[PDB]
């Protein structure tokens, strides 16, 4: 299975700050990566998929970059509603696999 | 025309298929391999009297004569096939519209189809 | 995007019980359904792909079934390690999409 390595595990930052989360893949996955935001008690909600394609309703403050084995999720101007655990998930190969998550506190 | 693998990979890239509707380039190369063996002139008649045309074996039952608004001959050339495929993959079942892609390519290491080019 | 409707939302059960979870899809997704298990503070862990194929290390007590628009995860002889939140996820089309989850808690 493809192994995803996500960092950091957790971070705390202030409103308006830039925050950066990394996801490394064990092999080339092209751009077949999902970025999820999970609030307490809720299913993971998709923010970004493929080559930094934002889901409807997601603010432009979220952007994805990277390809191959090295991916970044950047949140520009962190806002209070951004409190969540964020996850990357590859869907390049079967089965899809998750990174370990990043807990974000604001 | 019989495309070489890398020749076709480059041409599909230039025609804008890389990550089109989220489908990485190798998907498209792989789908062509298993649909037409890279033969732009490939024609195969279906049981029902329709025919699948060209490099991506697009089916006249729905797509040409006509949802792509094209005569099927346009799909048998050394652009039309790419433009029609882009409509197809926006249409309903994504690349699953190509059964051979689903069975032979989906969820595999499709980057292999563009490596070494 | 494909909508996945998962039921029940929550349930409580005892060790040795059978648990049955349903996932419906808004269109036909062939066999392309994942079942994930998530424990508190941890990432979702894939249990089943292709609706019924089990990951190595997952016991046969977990059974995935169904096809098309109608899928079921049946957990037989529930064990302590099974209490968690379960999610179905389609990967038939891009983007993948999640069911809303089922919280499986101790009686």
């Amino acid at each position: 299975d493809i192994q995803m390595t996500q960092s950091p595990s957790s971070l705390s930052a202030s409103v308006g700050d830039r925050v950066t989360i990394t996801c490394r893949a064990s092999q080339d996955i092209a751009s077949d990566l999902n970025w999820y935001q999970q609030k307490p008690g809720k299913a993971p909600k998709l923010l970004i998929y493929s080559d930094s394609y934002l889901q409807s309703g997601v603010p432009s403050r979220f952007s994805g970059s990277g390809s191959g084995t090295d991916f970044t999720l950047t949140i520009s101007s962190l806002q209070p509603e951004d409190f969540a655990t964020y996850y990357c998930q590859q869907y390049y190969m079967i089965p899809s696999t998750f990174g370990q998550g990043t807990k974000v506190e604001i | 025309k019989v495309f070489g693998r890398c020749e076709l990979a480059a041409a599909m890239k230039r025609h804008g298929l890389d990550n089109y509707r989220g489908y990485s380039l190798g998907n498209w190369v792989c789908a062509a391999k298993f649909e037409s063996n890279f033969n732009t002139q490939a024609t195969n008649r279906n049981t029902d009297g329709s025919t699948d045309y060209g490099i991506l074996q697009i089916n006249s039952r729905w797509w040409c004569n006509n949802l792509c608004n094209i005569p099927c001959s346009a799909l048998l050339s050394s652009t039309a096939s790419v433009n029609c495929a882009k409509k197809i993959v926006s249409d309903g079942n994504g690349m699953n519209a190509w059964v051979a892609w689903r069975n032979r390519c989906k969820g595999t290491d499709v980057q292999a189809w563009i490596r070494g080019c």
